[PDB]
RNA sequence: GAAACGAUGACUGAAUCCGCGCGGACCACCGCGCAAGGCUAAAUACUCCCAGUGACCGAUAGCGCAUAGUACCGUGAGGG
RNA sequence: CCCCCGUGACAGGGGGCGGAGGACCGAACCGGUGCCUGCUGAAACAGUCUCGGAUGAGUUGUGUUUAGGAGUGAAAAGCU
RNA sequence: AACGAUAAAAGAAGUGAGAAUCUUCUUCGCCGUAAGGACAAGGGUUCCUGGGGAAGGGUCGUCCGCCCAGGGAAAGUCGGGACCUAAGGUGAGGCCGAACGGCGCAGCCGAUGGACAGCAGGUCAAGAUUCCUGCACCGAUCAUGUGGAGUGAUGGAGGGACGCAUUACGCUAUCCAAUGCCAAGCUAUGGCUAUGCUGGUUGGUACGCUCAAGGGCGAUCGGGUCAGAAAAUCUACCGGUCACAUGCCUCAGACGUAUCGGGAGCUUCCUCGGAAGCGAAGUUGGAAACGCGACGGUGCCAAGAAAAGCUUCUAAACGUUGAAACAUGAUUGCCCGUACCGCAAACCGACACAGGUGUCCGAGUGUCAAUGCACUAAGGCGCGCGAGAGAACCCUCGUUAAGGAACUUUGCAAUCUCACCCCGUAACUUCGGAAGAAGGGGUCCCCACGCUUCGCGUGGGGCGCAGUGAAUAGGCCCAGGCGACUGUUUACCAAAAUCACAGCACUCUGCCAACACGAACAGUGGACGUAUAGGGUGUGACGCCUGCCCGGUGCCGGAAGGUCAAGUGGAGCGGUGCAAGCUGCGAAAUGAAGCCCCGGUGAACGGCUAAGGUAGCGAAAUUCCUUGUCGGGUAAGUUCCGACCUGCACGAAAGGCGUAACGAUCUGGGCGCUGUCUCAACGAGGGACUCGGUGAAAUUGAAUUGGCUGUAAAGAUGCGGCCUACCCGUAGCAGGACGAAAAGACCCCGUGGAGCUUUACUAUAGUCUGGCAUUGGGAU
RNA sequence: GAAACUUGGAUUUCUAACCUGAAAAAUCACUUUCGGGGACCGUGCUUGGCGGGUAGUUUGACUGGGGCGGUCGCC
RNA sequence: GAUGUCGGCUCGUCGCAUCCUGGGGCUGAAGAAGGUCCCAAGGGUUGGGCUGUUCGCCCAUUAAAGCGGCACGCGAGCUG
């Protein structure tokens, strides 16, 4: 039974990372959408 | 000749001279990007490129001599490993019947003896060659296979007729350079390949026929039980034939293509 | 469509003041205008924010929140 | 490869030796054959027993790459 | 109902408001290729100490991985970075593109890999190649002495450098034996009085003429310039002289000597249990790696990263007087990680979950061998409800008279068989196999003699019902069907006769190849391949083999003709103006690829009118009637084998008929065994039951909820009539409550949906083709 | 009937467009020495063709259930 | 907004249009053995081969090897 989710801090950090949504402007507007939200909080502290 | 036996395969083939010595690594890989482009070709195990030479033009007027043949894969062909009186060793494929430690002098001037590479206003008619030019400059794109070989047929202007091994009749001018004698690695064709898997060592993981599939997957998907409709690939065209050359440039140089 | 006029993608390629374009096939006549150069307040839209007000709410209502995008759910976008 | 016998249309045969194999039995590991059990489970797919592979088309870690009419697929329309 | 594995507990002592559950003791049981130990991930203080007891803990709690506070984490040398590079990522210039953006040489990023200086011990409650002690090592700057000269680049070279299998020699880790040593003491039960019992029995460094397997080593003089951009004393080559035994070179490791450690224990104060001191001998014999000597040896095809450090050479430069290099102190040593969990109560699984998780170590005895199997060291643990009871029923087991498959869809399940040695072994075969065929024997102990060893051989003696005495442990055979085969597949009902498979065939493709991804005259895959290659398609080892029909559909080939678009072009027709003129529909000719037309094509779509089944097979995975007819087997045979043929509706690469071997495949039979059965019994354990703790769920119009029979929307507790029936529970059963579950998945309906198909409609990516540009000159 | 300022067409060929390879300079860029191809190919605009490769959809009703068979208006 | 379908197994229970047994009338019934009709539901009504089969055919028996109902009785009982 190996489930789905394998902590993995690289893996996690790399994609869905600050400096990941900054390589792209569908990433930079999730950011700035984030931000908008409320002051969610976000991708790379979590 | 082979190997043969019980316990369950057919036919290895062998070979002498061996050194493992000095070119680039390759890499394997299939898809290039998202799907992959040219099919199957997953599998295989670890070659390594071997430069070699098909120029062979700047090492014009000066002579070589054989050091050893050797087995290289990505290949189905002998490769000579030469070394010239200059000092420097270049890879060469060799031919039928060339020696080791043979001599192959370079160079327009240097007579249609094995592997001596010359031009085609030089080569004497109805000789055979392996290892065409096709454009004077670049390299060799014709008969660099086992076995395979091209017979010179009566020059134009410029321009000579080649016998190429599909068959086919070309128009390649005597510009062009060409190696003497035919490329052998002596029958490679006969090989038996043995069980699956050893088809394995090298492509992958070949044919999946389409009428396995699904309907949503290939044309020949779909029904009941084993069956057939329409006769067509990935996209409809079908196995027979259709010509698939475009009206070009290339198609003025050929005289009766046949088969 | 009887389809004028504007607008370009391809290809042609003019006149110039007794000249040029328009007036909804087109022609004459009668009128209207002078393209292929530029810039240009004001009345106009919006509400993150601030003020005032209300036959608006008053704790299952009113924004989701009498503060929380928190707890919590999700790999993530996201949701709450 | 090294010895001996043998070559009448016939191939070979024996001993030494060697260490080949999608060879064999079998733990690890990979896998799920059949029964039972479990069925508001220990568990949103298992347990016991039994069974398959077990130097190969093998198993496995890390890093990467491929995705929505799209990918991937020893091909179920399976997986994403 | 349940309290999360049937590995198991018991007593005493203690603390406390309260103890089955926390502490201590002593026993018991469980794991021990782990249920021990070390990392990596991941998790974050879960670690240690002192408190605490709401809640979390499936009960309890004084206890905890919970709550509170306080401490704990130490590096020039380990892992990472200031080093290198792989796939991939990026990428100035550069190539494309409605935008956003997609590519891309160099370069740079990127460990999963290369490179690289330390070992032995000690200890906080909690850290350890990190602190401390012992000796050590690497680089860097400076200082003293030698030297007393060259140094050596963003550049060349050499080197780093790489596979699988198998295997010789020598070790060590490491384990075993003993009347070797050392150390402590006792002993009783019947004996032993040590020859018994218990424990320990060496780690680092340095030196050394000692022992030592194995490992790899050429050298200079020189020639050509056409080689490495040029260079070069370097590297490649070529040639000459000294490399047939040697032998320089190296020590794994052992031995010695010394030294620093450690060592069983003994001592001593004990602040409730630790702390400090002291310190015995290290022997002979045997076993031994996947580690080390090494980059060993041999064989094989499927042919086994790169780059930097490293070594060598010059260009430039500075100096050739103070160089390089050596060692001699000295100084210098940055950043991050480092606790604890880490096959699990701390990671992923909603949970203190029977699941999952990459690597390393993983002792002893017995056992051909082993990481197997039993027990067991070290270590860890008894799984956070418990106590009685000994009903039904259920689960997991043990035994069973006579019989032996009669069970039943089917021997499903469960027996039987079970290792090793010997003897022995069939049809059939592709000569390998079938095969562990089948079958039969052996197996323990003691003594004697013999060999080649863990041991075995022979003889004799012994003991039990039995000697792989317990655990691990194939039942077998004869026939068929399907696929040859190993393999692959429906994560979570299908493992197959599916898929793939070597082999075969058709066909495409001449290289900016065909083909395929794609805004794209970008790039890339095909491929750093070149027809013995690559794409597509179908068959599907091997053996014999593959027939007839091209009329239609397609594909290939053909040119005399039939139609065929824009388009160059404008006779003609009509409008308006007095007029020159300006304007509307618009044709004969010129018009390509298509289609009609001809011919060929079948391991092309296809058919048995274009022809009608050539082998071979046939009631077959195809068969209707049908349990066909005969025969085999059986007391009895709708299945099964064999024929036959009347083939409803076999047939030759959607292959025909065969075929050894293969199979958790499907079908029929036989042997053996047997609780499957006649037909069930007794026994065990874990639930069920009872007491104490904690305490769910689906469901639920409400209920004061009987039987018959009749009515009622056509299956009555609830209406009628008649019968029965004191109140309430507990254990049980499964007939009713059209019992629960999911707004039936079948069916039908909806001018509802979506996947798929094609000679349905319509467009379209793609692709073909004429004209027009890019687009020029000269000849006929 | 010859000459020409000439205009299009097919052929042939050429090099200055363009494409493309080697060369010390991995993709480009270049004076480049060159080599091959070449008014083609490609490419843009249009013309006609093919196009289940893809896309959007269509595929009636009555009916002693639906389907099949039949039946839809008129006398 | 679900009344689970064949057959078996298990467990029964009812009807009588009686397969057996019991009591009768007639018989073209001497006896013995039958034929047929009436009365009669207390009890009884075997084991295998083939088949998913109910059925049916067969083996060996028997006093006999009845026919039907019970949602073609019975899956909150089992199978499958
Ligand atoms: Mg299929
Ligand atoms: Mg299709
Ligand atoms: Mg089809
Ligand atoms: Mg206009
Ligand atoms: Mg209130
Ligand atoms: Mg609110
Ligand atoms: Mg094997
Ligand atoms: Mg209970
Ligand atoms: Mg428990
Ligand atoms: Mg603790
Ligand atoms: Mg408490
Ligand atoms: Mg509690
Ligand atoms: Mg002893
Ligand atoms: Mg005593
Ligand atoms: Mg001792
Ligand atoms: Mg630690
Ligand atoms: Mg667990
Ligand atoms: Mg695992
Ligand atoms: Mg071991
Ligand atoms: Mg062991
Ligand atoms: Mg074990
Ligand atoms: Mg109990
Ligand atoms: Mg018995
Ligand atoms: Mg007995
Ligand atoms: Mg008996
Ligand atoms: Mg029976
Ligand atoms: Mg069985
Ligand atoms: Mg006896
Ligand atoms: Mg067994
Ligand atoms: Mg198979
Ligand atoms: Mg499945
Ligand atoms: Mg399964
Ligand atoms: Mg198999
Ligand atoms: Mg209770
Ligand atoms: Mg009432
Ligand atoms: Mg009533
Ligand atoms: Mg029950
Ligand atoms: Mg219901
Ligand atoms: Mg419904
Ligand atoms: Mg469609
Ligand atoms: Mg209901
Ligand atoms: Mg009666
Ligand atoms: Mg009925
Ligand atoms: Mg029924
Ligand atoms: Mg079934």
């Amino acid at each position: 039974m190996k489930r789905t989710y394998q902590p993995n801090n690289r893996k996690r950090a790399k994609t869905h990372g600050f400096r990941a949504r900054m390589k792209t402007k569908s990433g930079r507007n999730i950011l700035a959408r984030r931000r908008a939200k409320g002051r969610h909080q976000l991708t790379v502290s979590d | 000749r082979q190997m043969t036996t019980a316990d369950f395969s057919g036919l290895t083939k062998k070979r002498p001279e061996k050194a493992l010595t000095e070119a680039l690594p390759k890499t394997g890989g299939r898809n290039n990007r998202g799907r992959i482009t040219s099919r199957f070709i997953g599998g295989g195990h670890k070659r390594l490129y071997r430069i070699i030479d098909f120029k062979r033009r700047d090492k014009s007027g000066v002579n070589a001599k054989v050091a050893a043949i050797e087995y290289d894969p990505n290949r189905s062909a002998r490769i000579a490993l030469l070394h010239y009186a200059d000092g420097e060793k270049r890879y060469i494929l060799a031919p039928e019947g060339l020696t080791v430690g043979a001599t192959v002098n370079a160079g327009p001037e240097a007579e249609p003896k094995l592997g001596n590479a010359l031009p085609l206003r030089f080569v004497p008619v109805g000789a055979v060659v392996h290892a065409l030019e096709l454009v004077p400059g670049k390299g060799a794109q014709l008969a660099r296979s086992a076995g395979t070989s091209v017979q010179v047929q009566g020059k134009e202007s410029d321009y000579v007729i080649v016998r190429l091994p599909s068959g086919e009749l070309r128009r390649v001018h005597s510009e062009c350079y060409a190696t003497i004698g035919a490329v052998g690695n002596a029958e490679h064709k006969n090989i038996v390949l043995g069980k699956a898997g050893r088809s394995r060592w090298l492509g992958r993981k070949p044919h999946q026929r389409g009428s396995a599939m699904n309907p949503v997957d290939h044309p020949h998907g779909g029904g009941e039980g084993r069956t057939g409709a329409g006769r067509v690939p990935v996209t409809p065209w079908g196995k027979p034939t259709k010509g698939l050359k475009t009206r070009r440039k290339r198609k003025t140089s050929d005289r009766f293509i046949v088969t």
